[PDB]
């Protein structure tokens, strides 16, 4: 009956691990979010692009800002960049090839949205 | 529960402004008090502070707070600082050393002591992420004009928003209703193999 | 057979007794998991340091170019304290005039220009100059924090204005 | 199978040892990602020294001093700022006119 | 700089030159503080006097 | 002053004391906790 | 700052969390291995 | 020592910095009063730790720049929460948000079951000859 | 069979071990509360 | 022969908390020993 006792393994696996994961993960980065736009808005400038980070169903999300040729935009402008909000954003979710090291710079995000917040 | 204080804008503001004070604290013989009847707090997490404060150059007051408030909205979007700024009625053009159109509305309270009286006061919900508090205060000072213009910021302050931290736990209710289905559906089973 | 799904059924029955208490809002497992999270947290506190210290290193390697009066000893007012601080010649991290065993030294200000302050800041800078506290990992192990995720502090205060 | 089963058990070890014991945030996991990444980028950038290095130095077209530079390798842009005189010049290690600039002060170090 | 480590210096006639460019394999001359043509006939002798006959490559220099 | 003798001239480490806190503080051994009933619900599955 | 007192508590020489629980299964074991193979 | 005795000592010794604001120069004293200041309250040998003061001394530096300010709660009632009344009035700034830990000199309870336990838990072992 | 038996006495064994462990952390319920209290804020910080 | 495994279950109990008993007073014998030393009033108190 070694089976049954896998299903159990699983079971408890599922409904006493990953669902308080769930639930913990959502939780922190919620609190980092509410953290993030409590002072910063928009976008905040990170390795050269620019970062914003909303909360989802499926938790937080970083989105850069580019230009109308999906170039990403430089960190110097980000005033006018706080004065246009229907700047294009790309989401991190997305491995988008063409810019180079595009997830190294969604991953220095979150760190610097973690060491903020 | 030892927690920190949950910072924000509001907040960081009174904590501003009151450093100034003390920085420029200087002697006076006026009377400032605080008399509140009943205060009333039910909810978790929901700190109160009571800082009484009272400097009696009330020019100064002004002076402070608006410079307090600048460095404030020094880190909010160019939009929202401005649209906020005229709200309230403080211009960022202008220097905090300056009489302002807040400092203009709220001279009617001159005559009046610098006596901060509530009758009854009970805090609302407050909703912080754990490990953390919503901390409120009640600032006095040595006008009841600086008092005004405190309050009236405050609420500007108050009407940003700012996301909530949500609680996803479910209320709980002592279980035995599964315990008992658990021991139903076991001599269930005991009667069905045998 | 019989007692293997006996047991199968308790040990189901466990579980969602389990995922109940963990889902509801009972006080005792709160006291239990907030019990582990703030020793985890404690526990990675060692680590945060240790990356933010390297960061900042990073950043201050970046920012002291070009500029040679950032590596000396210079008045810094904070708006209501002046500090004697410098970029330390080997970490690139800020460092500051220690008070005894303490911090930095913070000259309290009365105004919003006080001279006394400057005067004794300089005259700090010329006589008192031999005892110095470094932002990072000399902060951490004298004093017990980084310097950095304490605001204000004027590690974090210089990192951001500079 | 007997196989199958001893591989389901080890995925589920696997998952549960990294569930309690492994961050489950894209925060920490980030941290930690950027914590390697950064060390494999010090321990590449360390090899360029700050210390006063001798070389020859070409001012024109005919003429050549020996002299103490100073080397200071940055990776977000990916530059090499070189100190010469109290006064500090940025060369591209991927621009080629900054790569023929640079190289020459580089291999000609005494 | 992992790509400029196959870079070595020798000369090109009377004139200072970089083989094993893999940015730009054709021939390019190594240019000075102001930007020019660097053209010195004793080049040769310099490079003796600092990486050697052979032509050193800057993964030697690194290593240096 | 009716609190001066609470506060030290010293300056306080106050991680050390959290530290020590935490080293000084009951243990629960949920690694323990979690071997145990995964032995027992091997052994009343497969083993029984 | 406030005054922390003083660490009163010693750091004795502790045990492996785990071991009171070896040794309890390891001696049930042999009791029960010495009373089937002697019955 | 008695305030006679430190009038007598500093009389023989007028010049000691030690007693120094307990007989100042008039012209200290001048400049307070026309400063509207009190020189007691600013005056650095009235500072000074090892200086001897009398009674009167004492008790006029003990109402030096002090304010009048007062807080009158009513009836206050808070649950899991934490109330700070500060009332302060001085450049003293309270510290917020801060923190006091304390060394929790925890006592581990330990798993000890009531030893009258052991009677009965014989009984239990007791019971296998029903099974013999 | 003998080895049924030693099966469900080692199960005893480790449920008389949980239970143990679970008596301990009942006892020390106080330590845990207080410590809670007295180190709430460090739940979610970064540094002390 | 569900009797007959009632009483060996139950007996193991009995033997196992023994031998944890007697494993965890052999690991605290002396920490109870200053526990007692240093609260020795609140056995009884002088209120009876």
């Amino acid at each position: 009956m070694i089976t049954l006792f896998l299903i159990l393994c699983y079971f408890i696996l599922i409904f006493n691990i990953i669902v308080p994961a769930i639930s913990e993960k959502m939780r922190r980065e919620r609190a980092a979010y509410v953290n993030y736009k409590r002072l910063n808005k928009n976008f905040i400038c990170v390795d050269d692009r620019l970062f914003s980070y909303n909360f989802t169903t499926s938790g937080i999300k970083a989105k850069v800002a580019v230009d109308n040729k999906n170039v990403p935009i430089p960190c110097s402008k980000i005033n006018e960049v706080n004065n246009n909000k229907d700047v294009d954003t790309l989401y991190c979710d997305k491995d988008r090839d063409d810019i180079p090291g595009f997830a190294r710079s969604c991953y220095r995000a979150y760190s610097d949205l973690f060491f903020t917040t | 529960a030892e927690t920190k204080e949950f910072k924000t804008l509001y907040n960081l503001f009174i904590d501003s402004y009151l450093q100034k004070l003390a920085q420029h604290s200087i002697p006076t013989n006026v009377t400032c008090a605080i008399h509140i009847g009943e205060v009333i707090g039910q909810f978790k997490n929901c700190a109160l502070r009571i800082t009484n404060k009272c400097m009696s150059n009330s020019r100064l007051s002004f002076t402070l707070m608006v410079e307090s408030f600048i460095e404030v909205i020094s880190l909010l979007p160019e939009k929202d600082r401005r649209r906020i700024a005229e709200e309230i009625g403080i211009d960022l053009d202008d220097v905090p050393s300056a009489v302002s159109k807040l400092e203009k509305n709220c001279n009617a309270y001159a005559e009046v002591n610098n006596i901060i009286d509530i009758q009854k006061l009970d805090i609302g919900e407050c909703s912080a992420p754990p490990g953390q508090h919503m901390l409120l205060q009640i600032v006095n000072t040595g006008s009841a004009e600086a008092n005004c213009g405190l309050q009236t910021i405050v609420k500007s302050l108050n009407k940003i928003y700012v996301p909530p931290i949500i609680e996803n736990r479910l209320p709980y209710y002592d279980p035995w209703f599964l315990v008992g289905v658990a021991i139903i559906l076991v001599i269930f089973t005991v009667a069905i193999c045998s | 057979k019989t007692s293997t799904l006996i047991f199968f059924v308790i040990i189901l029955a466990i579980s969602a007794l389990l995922l109940w208490f963990q889902t509801s809002d009972n006080p005792v497992f709160n006291e239990l998991t907030r019990y582990m999270r703030i020793k985890n947290t404690v526990n990675d506190w060692k680590s945060l340091t240790d990356s933010k210290t390297k960061l900042e290193s990073d950043r201050g390697r970046l920012l002291a170019a070009g500029k040679d009066d950032i590596f000396e000893f210079k008045c810094v007012d904070f708006g209501a304290y002046f500090i004697a601080m410098r970029l330390d010649k080997k970490t690139y991290l800020p460092q500051a005039i220690r008070r005894g065993t303490g911090d930095a030294w913070m000259v309290k200000k009365a105004a919003k220009v006080d001279p006394s302050a400057q005067q004794f800041c300089q005259y700090l800078i010329k006589h008192k100059s031999n005892n110095v506290i470094t932002c990072g990992n000399e902060m951490l192990n004298e004093l017990g924090y980084s310097g950095y995720f304490m605001s204000p502090h004027w590690c974090s205060d210089f990192s951001n204005m500079e | 199978a007997s196989l199958l089963y001893l591989i389901l058990f080890l995925l589920f070890v696997c998952i549960s040892y990294y569930f309690t014991y492994y961050p489950t945030n894209k925060l920490q996991a980030a941290v930690m990602e950027t914590d390697r990444e950064n060390a494999i980028i010090r321990q590449r950038n360390d090899e360029i020294p700050t210390r006063t290095l001798d070389t020859a130095i070409f001012t024109d077209a005919s003429t050549v001093a020996s002299a103490q530079i100073h080397l200071y390798y940055n990776s977000n842009i990916g530059k090499i700022i070189m100190s010469l005189n109290g006064k500090k010049h940025t060369f591209n290690l991927y621009d080629d006119n900054d790569i023929r600039t640079l190289l020459p002060i580089l291999l000609l170090s005494k | 700089i992992d790509r400029l480590r196959r870079a070595n210096l020798a000369c090109e006639d009377d004139k200072l030159m970089i083989y094993g460019l893999p940015w730009m394999t054709t021939q390019t001359s190594a240019l000075s503080i102001n930007s020019k043509p660097i053209v010195y006939k004793d080049c040769a002798k310099l490079l003796r006097s600092i990486n050697g006959s052979q032509p050193v490559s800057l993964n030697d220099v690194l290593r240096r | 002053l009716s609190n001066s003798d609470r506060f030290s001239t010293v300056p306080v480490n106050r991680a050390k004391v959290v530290q020590h806190n935490i080293k000084h503080s009951f243990d629960l051994k949920l690694h323990l906790i979690s071997l145990l009933s995964l032995l027992v619900i091997w052994i009343l599955i497969v083993a029984i | 700052d406030v005054h922390p007192g003083e660490p009163v508590v010693k750091d004795k020489i502790k045990l492996p969390t785990w071991l009171g629980a070896a040794i309890t299964l390891v001696v049930i074991s042999v009791i029960f291995y010495f009373i089937s193979i002697y019955s | 020592m008695t305030d006679e005795q430190i009038y007598a000592f500093c009389d023989a010794n007028k010049d000691d910095i030690r007693c120094k604001c307990i007989y100042p120069d008039k012209s200290i004293v001048r400049i307070g009063i026309d400063t509207r200041l009190p020189y007691y309250c600013w005056y650095e040998p009235c500072k000074r730790s090892d200086a001897l003061l009398p009674a009167s001394l004492k008790k006029n530096i003990t109402k030096c720049n002090v304010s009048d300010c007062t807080i009158s709660l009513g009836n206050v009632s808070i649950t899991d929460s934490k109330l700070d009344v500060n009332n302060v009035c001085d450049s003293k700034r309270v510290a917020t948000e801060n923190i006091a830990v304390r060394y929790l000199n925890q006592e581990i309870r330990y798993p000890i079951i009531d030893i009258k336990w052991l009677p009965i838990g014989l009984l239990a072992l007791a019971i296998l000859i029903l099974a013999f | 069979n003998s080895l049924s038996i030693f099966f469900i006495v080692v199960a005893t064994a480790a449920v008389c071990l949980l239970f143990i462990q679970g008596y301990s952390i009942y006892e020390n319920y106080g330590n845990i509360k207080e410590f809670n209290a007295t180190h709430a804020a460090f739940e979610y910080s970064k540094s002390i």
